[PDB]
């Protein structure tokens, strides 16, 4: 016997699930594979950085954008596509000149702020980052060899006593050690990296931004505030001082755990054992979940503070950079946030040992004892938010459709206004006690209106429901009342049969699949809020309390330039935006059939098609189907493929709209 | 046993042990007693050399960078380092002086190199204990071969070091308060 | 006592007698680094900073030889160019060694040499890896050149390999003084 | 092939055996219930995985449990008709 | 270029293009050499990850393995 | 001119987006028919068996798959268990600890990892 066509999907669904590998027999192999994969991924990141730097160096106009950044537009890379018109000139080129694309990433402001002035510096930087990619791959090879050499040194290893087998658990102490990793991460990788970047700023960035000054004196460490007037960005001296302070704090903190000597520092196990934790820190899924849950606030605050307090030169002067960066980082942090819950569920399925029935000692145990209370209250708050946001929006829509704008229910956002007032009083007290006052903070505090209150309630509803689905999946991954053996099965499995009431979407993976739709919807709400407030603050402040305003004055109204991109009147430089808009609509709708239509129909359809192929004159004498038997996609594969189509469509439909509306 | 059985705690009236530790740090920190004795001996040796070189420059002054090599013993540190950029940071924009750079940072880097390949190499790599606390195996051939002679020589080193530490503190404080010569008096 | 102690588990360890430890001859207060035993210079047993406690000696001896060999040539190059030995061809009138580097990279002959050094070093990188990985039969810093003038007395070879290291170490400290003295005092010569 | 396991809570219904469409299950004598019989799954290589046996089992939680193994599918566990894997 | 979007037309935003080349062909070739080095090393790394660790090397491979003196300390320092 | 980089594009773009992808797809479909294909996720491959046996040959990982591995002195454990069961044996019970454990270890699951019979 052999396999069917579903082998490809089955293999690719766990192609990186190194725990599911067949040759892997021990944590040594798993940890070494993960470490080597980390090295390869770092190489990929470095090559990507070098790629962007090269294309800015070669197929771009950094040397000219740096001179007049406010009205100029950067170039991403050239367009070489043989499908364009070999005659005339495309709307993306100045007549006979080559074809170009406008960069919406923001690397131009990054390099300008960091101190780049010439193309030659960018070329040297590209070369150095390619060198670093080589170094990373060679480090991967080095560590593979060192661990294989330890394994070979077990050919000259014996304790002369039966305790020699204890060495089995310490072979991967290089990777699995936690105290040393925490100490050196928090100290070196955070604090000293910040201190080195402060040195970079003081040596290059501040010297290459103003007239020549003293030999990088300590007057380069200022405490001004935000939004230097000329470049509309944070003071580079303030940034250097901030990185210096963070570096000092994290360097001091990095001396906490017992890393290299047994006589200094406290152990993480003893820290947890005397607190409300003591979790299984040897689980890789648990660590991954709680660090993905750490990159999530970091990325969300990155999205918030790149816009609110623009740190790069002339970044606020670009109407497309500011929206694209915020939306990108919001989507990245939403993905990481749902990742944290997905891997928490995988941790509970795979890497969690629980007491017999009643020992309420582990934190997961105490959570599982009253998990029903958690889920019931999360459902209650989700229901309240949904009911009272949709109902008030419906009131506003109905009363404004009935020619009565004054009959709306507009709750003044008093709590957010109080927080803003307190923060503004603090900031104004800071500013008034300065001999160099009249500072600006850009959008750190923004006008808050009833529309803001309603949108914040909608966002809270989305977050609550996403957390509800993910938390329910995590807590009932090991067993629910409907299926009280769920931890005997895989993390993702089809169903439990039509009996016992019917059990579609019962696995924890199915809970993740359901929660990804709500993650996408909440992110869409957040991005729509930001983009609408960005396009017209006045119209958002007044007419955003009724959903018809969102439907008309934002979606229908702002989609005018994009659809007009390519038509029977000529093309604009938004032609790619409109074409990708339609393509992403097609991708989004194509995944509906993988979600709505389920397997058996298609399996019968595939049986009919296979009947045809085994009935066609020439095919039957070459291919009997016994080798790679065509079969319909399995249930979990179908749900995942539909989810991928839906996610791709929903995500990639937005950047064309952003570019058409802002540019 | 007091302080892990270290030399230095014995009284001079004999038949008695001063075992001076009013704060009781020896019993509070028995795992850092070798480090405590390392620090005590390092302070004592540095203070001996410091007192000798606090007295000597009042008579002879090496003829060198006139920016330093001049003034009272008090105005000899901040003068022999000059207005460095922030602290012990060489000015790479204008090496060769012409405004601000150190004159002792050479002593600083020599001390750092010696210290790292000295104490740090003694503790971190493949080991200091109670007995080999200040023992860097420097001039041990001069140490007599007798169990009590080595002990009394170590005791004399320790007591001279403590006396030199207190003496340097007093000498530098009096010099700052008054100036003056070797007596360091008003 | 070569072993760090004598025990079965590192909780009831019995440390070796203090007078019985092997001890380094260079740094008398440090125990001998046993990882260096077997290599050429492993009789002065000098490794404080413990950089061989962490890194395979094959790497360090590869780096030590490359530094010494490159410094032995660089010291000779600086001395000869300073004493005045410009190559026979014209376009080589750099007047001074300190400005020879920037002068020649402008002319275009440094880009050629950097390529030729680059390819040989990439070939060296392949050799170093497979040499470490025990796949090829290659020692540290052994690019298989010469090997006919290498003495074959199993002890004279030890001396010559040691002689290469000692001259390499001297050149490392010699060139650093040569280059540093040149910049401080532009008076430029092997005597200075 | 899937994995069909029978647990001690079986009460000899024979409903699981009757519901199986590929004769995977059978009744064996036993002494752990008043029916003096428990189910067995000697031929799970023919178990398609329809889980009708689980639908038919009336114990509080199923005395017969079918564990799906998709990376394990054989021609019999897939119900291949147009194609032979032998 | 034929601009699209209201703001580009109503503000006069323009996209300057350098009349020079950017990078010469020699610089691109210099980058491609190191890119090829990355490529070869990455193919080797992919092979090694695909095949995984070989534990049976101690029966055939030469040498006797090695545990660095710090790795031993990290082993006996704890976990 | 601002062009003259298109000389690189006219070779690289067709190459890496047509020749390399087609060669990759052909090589992938060829690899799909190797006996080693997807040996880490597909059960019953020869290389998986060889890797498992190679792991078992290592002196550290000989008794690694045994869930009961760890008992330093299994004879002491068995003797203590037998002694504890003797004082709690119900009346004239005829079951010993040894055969009880022997029959509790031997289950009847013929269709478990039967895919270890082809490669
Ligand atoms: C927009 C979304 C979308 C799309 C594209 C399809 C497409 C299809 N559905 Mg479907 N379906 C959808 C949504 C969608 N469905 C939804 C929401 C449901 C609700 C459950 C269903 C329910 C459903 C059922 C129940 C059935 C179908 C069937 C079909 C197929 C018949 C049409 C056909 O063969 O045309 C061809 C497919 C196209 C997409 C046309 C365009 C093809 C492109 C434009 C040309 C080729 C592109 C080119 C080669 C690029 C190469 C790729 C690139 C990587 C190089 C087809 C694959 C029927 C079927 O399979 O019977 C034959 C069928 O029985 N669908
Ligand atoms: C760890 C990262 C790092 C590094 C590698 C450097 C490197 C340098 N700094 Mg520097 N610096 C840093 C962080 C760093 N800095 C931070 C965080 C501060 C804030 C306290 C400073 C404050 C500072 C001053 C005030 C000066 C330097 C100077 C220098 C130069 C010579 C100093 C030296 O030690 O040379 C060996 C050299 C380029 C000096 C210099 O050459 O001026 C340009 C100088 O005057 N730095
Ligand atoms: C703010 C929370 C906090 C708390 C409650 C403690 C508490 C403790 N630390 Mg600790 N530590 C902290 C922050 C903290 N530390 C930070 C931020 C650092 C980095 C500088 C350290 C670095 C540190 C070291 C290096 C050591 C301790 C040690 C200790 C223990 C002895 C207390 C002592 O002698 O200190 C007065 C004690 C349990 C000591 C200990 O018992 O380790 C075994 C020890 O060696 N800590
Ligand atoms: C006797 C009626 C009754 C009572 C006292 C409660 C009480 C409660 N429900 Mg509830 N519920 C009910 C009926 C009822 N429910 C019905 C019929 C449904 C099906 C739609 C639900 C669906 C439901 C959900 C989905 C959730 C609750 C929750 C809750 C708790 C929080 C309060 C809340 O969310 O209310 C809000 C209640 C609703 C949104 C449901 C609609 C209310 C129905 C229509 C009232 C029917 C009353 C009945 C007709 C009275 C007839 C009397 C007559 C025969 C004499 C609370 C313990 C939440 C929870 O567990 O959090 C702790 C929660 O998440 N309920
Ligand atoms: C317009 C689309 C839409 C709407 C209105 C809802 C509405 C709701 N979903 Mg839902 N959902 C949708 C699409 C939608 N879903 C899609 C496409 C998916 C992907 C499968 C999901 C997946 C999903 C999950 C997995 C969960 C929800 C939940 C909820 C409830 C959230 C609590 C709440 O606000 O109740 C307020 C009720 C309303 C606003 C409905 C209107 C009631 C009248 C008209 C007033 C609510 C009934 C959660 C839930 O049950 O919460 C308790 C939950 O767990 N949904
Ligand atoms: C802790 C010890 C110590 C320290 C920090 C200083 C620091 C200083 N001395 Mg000073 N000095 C010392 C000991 C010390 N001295 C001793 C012991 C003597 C007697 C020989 C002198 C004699 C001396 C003179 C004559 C002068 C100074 C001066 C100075 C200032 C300029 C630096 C200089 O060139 O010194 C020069 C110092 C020396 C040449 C003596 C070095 C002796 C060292 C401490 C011994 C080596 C220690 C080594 C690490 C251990 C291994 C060797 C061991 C076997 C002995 C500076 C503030 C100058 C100045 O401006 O004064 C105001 C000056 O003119 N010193
Ligand atoms: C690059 C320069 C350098 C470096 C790396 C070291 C490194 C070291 N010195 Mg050190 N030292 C140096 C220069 C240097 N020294 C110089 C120039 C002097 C003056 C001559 C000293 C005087 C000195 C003494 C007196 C002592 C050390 C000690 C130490 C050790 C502990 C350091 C520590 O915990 O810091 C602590 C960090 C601080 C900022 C200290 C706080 C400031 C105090 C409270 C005043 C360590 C091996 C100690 C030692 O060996 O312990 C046994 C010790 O007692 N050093
Ligand atoms: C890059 C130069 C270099 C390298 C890689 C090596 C490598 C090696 N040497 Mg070696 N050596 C060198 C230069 C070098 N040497 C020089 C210049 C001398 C003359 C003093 C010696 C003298 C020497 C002796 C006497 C012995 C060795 C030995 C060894 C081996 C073990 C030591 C070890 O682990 O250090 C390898 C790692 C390094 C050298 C890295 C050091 C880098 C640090 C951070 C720089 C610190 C110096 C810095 C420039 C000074 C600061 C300036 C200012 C602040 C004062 C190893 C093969 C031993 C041996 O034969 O064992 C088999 C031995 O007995 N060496
Ligand atoms: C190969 C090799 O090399 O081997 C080496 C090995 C080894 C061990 C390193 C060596 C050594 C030994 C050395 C170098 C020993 C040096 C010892 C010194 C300089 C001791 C000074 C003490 C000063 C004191 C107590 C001051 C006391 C001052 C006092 C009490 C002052 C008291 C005042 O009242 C007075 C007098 C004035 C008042 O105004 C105030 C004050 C100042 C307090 C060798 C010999 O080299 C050989
Ligand atoms: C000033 C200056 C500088 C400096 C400096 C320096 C190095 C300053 C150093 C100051 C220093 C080193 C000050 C030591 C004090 C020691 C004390 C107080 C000891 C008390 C000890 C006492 C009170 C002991 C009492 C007892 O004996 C009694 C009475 C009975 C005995 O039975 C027991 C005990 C032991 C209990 C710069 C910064 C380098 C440059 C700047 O430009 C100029
Ligand atoms: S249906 Fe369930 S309880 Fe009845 S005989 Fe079958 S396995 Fe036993
Ligand atoms: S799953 Fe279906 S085929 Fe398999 S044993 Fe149960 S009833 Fe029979």
């Amino acid at each position: 016997g052999r396999c069917a066509s579903s082998r490809y999907l089955q293999v690719l669904g766990s192609i990186h699930d190194i725990e599911c590998g067949f040759g892997i027999d021990n944590t040594l192999s798993l940890n070494l594979q993960i470490f080597t994969a980390h090295w390869g991924h770092l190489t990929i990141i470095l090559i990507w950085v070098s790629s962007n730097l090269y294309h800015i160096a070669s197929n771009a106009n950094y040397s000219l954008w740096v001179k007049n950044p406010i009205p100029s537009m950067p170039i991403a890379h050239n367009i070489w596509d043989p499908h364009f018109t070999n005659s005339t000139s495309t709307p993306y080129s100045h007549t006979i000149i080559t074809t170009i694309l406008i960069a919406y990433s923001g690397i131009y402001n990054q390099l300008y702020t960091s101190g780049f002035n010439t193309i030659n510096q960018i070329y040297k930087t590209t070369f150095t980052f390619s060198c670093l990619a080589v170094i990373s791959i060679l480090l991967a090879k080095i560590h593979i060899n060192t661990h294989s050499e330890l394994l070979h040194k077990l050919a000259s290893h014996t304790s002369q006593i039966p305790s020699f087998f204890q060495l089995l658990y310490f072979l991967d102490v290089a990777i699995s050690s936690v105290n040393i990793r925490f100490n050196f991460h928090t100290g070196i990788l955070v604090g000293l990296f910040s201190i080195g970047y402060t040195g970079h700023l003081l040596d290059i960035t501040i010297p290459a931004s103003r007239a020549p000054l003293i030999h990088t004196s300590p007057s380069y460490l200022t405490f001004f505030g935000g939004l230097k007037s000329n470049t509309s960005s944070l003071y580079l001296t303030d940034i250097a001082h901030h990185h210096l302070a963070i570096g000092i704090i994290s360097i001091l903190t990095g001396h906490l755990y017992s890393s290299f000597r047994a006589a200094l520092g406290t152990y993480i196990r003893d820290i947890l054992y005397t607190s409300h934790l003591t979790h299984s820190i040897k689980s890789l899924h648990l660590a991954l979940s709680l660090i993905l849950a750490s990159c999530t606030p970091l990325t969300s605050t990155t999205a918030q503070h790149i816009y609110s307090l623009t740190p790069y030169f002339y970044l606020s002067y670009d109407h497309i950079y500011s929206t694209a960066l915020y939306v990108h980082h919001s989507y990245i942090t939403s993905f990481l946030a749902i990742a944290s819950h997905a891997h928490t569920a995988i941790t509970l399925v795979r890497d969690w040992v629980a007491p017999l029935e009643q020992e309420s000692s582990s934190k997961q145990i105490r959570i599982h004892t009253h998990k029903a209370a958690i889920i019931s209250h999360l459902s209650w708050v989700s229901l309240w938010l949904g009911f009272h946001t949709l109902a008030v929006y419906s009131h506003n829509d109905t009363c404004i459709a009935f020619n009565s704008p004054s009959k709306q229910i507009l709750i003044e956002a008093s709590n957010g206004q109080l927080i803003q007032q307190a923060s503004g009083k603090a900031l104004y007290g800071t500013i008034n006690s300065i001999n160099n006052y009249n500072k600006s903070f850009d959008s750190f505090i923004h006008p808050i209106s009833p529309g803001d209150l309603y949108v914040h309630h909608a966002i809270a509803l989305g977050l609550h429901i996403t957390v509800l689905i993910l938390l329910k999946g995590g807590l009932e991954a090991r067993g629910s009342k409907l299926m009280p053996d769920k931890m005997e099965h895989s993390f993702g499995f089809s169903c439990d049969g039509p009996g016992r009431g019917g059990t579609c979407d019962i696995s924890a993976w199915d809970s993740f699949y359901l929660a990804t739709f709500w993650m996408l919807n909440s992110n869409a709400w957040i991005s729509f809020y930001f983009h609408y407030k960005h396009l017209t603050p006045r119209q958002f402040s007044e007419s955003s309390t009724y959903l018809e305003s969102w439907f008309r004055d934002y979606l229908w109204f702002n989609s005018t330039p994009l659809i007009h991109g390519y038509s029977t009147l000529g093309a604009n430089d938004l032609s790619v935006q409109s074409w990708s808009f339609l393509l992403t609509h097609l991708a989004w709708a194509s995944g509906f059939m993988f979600l709505i239509s389920w397997r058996g129909y298609w399996q019968e359809l595939i049986d009919i098609i296979l009947y045809i192929h085994l009935k066609t004159p020439i095919l039957i004498n070459l291919w009997n189907g016994d080798i790679y038997t065509p079969l319909a996609l399995s249930i979990v594969q179908a749900r995942f493929i539909g989810l991928v189509h839906f996610s791709t469509g929903l995500i990639l439909t937005y950047p064309p709209f952003i570019i058409g509306a802002t540019s | 046993e007091f302080a892990g059985g270290l030399i230095g705690g014995q009284s001079a009236f004999a038949s008695q042990e001063y075992n001076f530790d009013p704060l009781g740090l020896a019993e509070k920190f028995p795992e850092q007693l070798p480090f405590f004795r390392e620090a005590e001996l390092k302070h004592g040796r540095i203070a001996m050399l410091a007192w000798v070189g606090l007295v000597v420059p009042e008579f002879v002054r090496i003829p060198g960078p006139e920016k330093c090599w001049q003034a009272s013993a008090v105005d000899a540190h901040s003068a022999c380092v000059x207005x460095x950029x922030x602290x012990x940071x060489x000015x790479x924009x204008x090496x060769x002086x012409x405004x601000x750079x150190g004159a002792l940072t050479q002593v600083f880097i020599f001390c750092g190199t010696l210290e790292i390949c000295g104490t740090w190499a003694k503790m971190n790599p493949m080991g200091l204990t109670m007995e080999n606390a200040g023992d860097y195996r420097l001039g041990v051939n001069f140490l007599p071969d007798e169990p009590e002679k080595v002990k009394e020589m170590k005791l004399k080193e320790l007591k001279n070091g403590r006396l030199a530490m207190l003496a340097f503190g007093g000498a530098i404080t009096q010099a700052t308060l008054t100036g003056s010569g070797f007596p360091w008096l008003y | 006592x070569x072993x760090x102690x004598x025990x079965x588990x590192x909780x009831x360890x019995x440390x070796x007698x203090x007078x019985x430890v092997k001890m380094s001859p260079s740094v008398p207060y440090l125990p001998y680094p046993e990882r260096l035993e077997g290599w050429v210079g492993g009789e002065k047993g000098f490794d404080p900073l413990r950089t061989s406690d962490i890194i395979d000696v094959y790497w360090l001896r590869e780096a030590e030889l490359k530094h010494g060999r490159i410094c032995m040539l660089a010291t000779l190059g600086w001395i000869s160019v300073d004493a005045g030995w410009r190559f026979e061809a014209e376009m080589f009138q750099g007047v001074s060694v300190i400005n020879a580097h920037n002068k020649m990279v402008e002319m275009g002959v440094m880009q050629q040499m950097l390529s030729i050094v680059g390819v040989c070093e990439i070939f060296s990188l392949y050799l170093i890896k497979e040499g470490l990985l025990g796949k090829i039969q290659r020692k540290a810093g052994d690019y298989f050149i010469g090997k006919n003038f290498l003495p074959k007395e199993e002890d004279k070879a030890k001396d010559m390999q040691l002689k290469e290291l000692e001259n390499g170490r001297l050149a490392m400290l010699a060139f650093s003084g040569i280059c540093t003295q040149a910049n401080l005092f532009p008076e430029s010569h092997f005597p200075y | 092939s899937h994995a069909v396991k029978i647990y001690d809570t079986c009460i000899g219904c024979t409903l699981c055996v009757r519901a199986c469409p590929t004769d995977v299950l059978e009744m064996v004598p036993a002494s752990i219930n008043a029916a003096k019989q428990v189910a067995s799954s000697p031929r799970v290589e023919d178990c398609v995985g329809c889980k009708r046996c689980e639908t038919a089992c009336p114990t509080d939680f199923l005395s017969i449990r079918v564990y799906l193994q998709d990376n394990e599918e054989t021609q019999y566990s897939l119900g291949l008709d147009l194609v032979d894997w032998s | 270029r034929v601009p699209g979007g209201k703001r580009t037309q109503e503000l006069g935003l323009v996209i300057p293009m350098a009349d020079e080349d950017g990078l010469t062909d020699g610089q691109v070739a210099g980058l491609f050499v190191i890119a090829l080095v990355v490529f070869i090393s990455a193919m080797d790394l992919a092979k090694t990850m695909y095949n995984g660790i070989n534990p049976a090397k101690f029966k055939t491979s030469k040498g006797k393995g090695y545990i660095s003196p710090l790795v031993k300390r990290y082993i006996e320092n704890g976990f | 001119k601002y062009g003259d980089q298109r000389k690189f594009a006219a070779v690289l773009v067709p190459l890496t987006t047509l020749v390399f992808p087609a060669v990759a797809m052909g090589m992938f479909v060829l690899y799909s028919f190797q006996e080693d294909a997807f040996w880490r996720i597909v059960p019953g491959t020869k290389r998986a068996r060889e890797l498992d046996e190679a792991w078992r040959e290592h002196p550290l990982f000989a008794n690694s798959k045994d869930p009961l591995d760890g008992l330093i002195n299994p004879d002491d454990y068995e003797k203590g268990l037998e002694e504890a069961w003797e004082r709690a044996k119900p009346a004239g019970s005829t079951v010993t600890v040894k055969d009880k454990l022997k029959q509790l270890s031997k289950q009847n699951n013929p269709h478990w990892e039967s895919w270890r019979a082809m490669s």
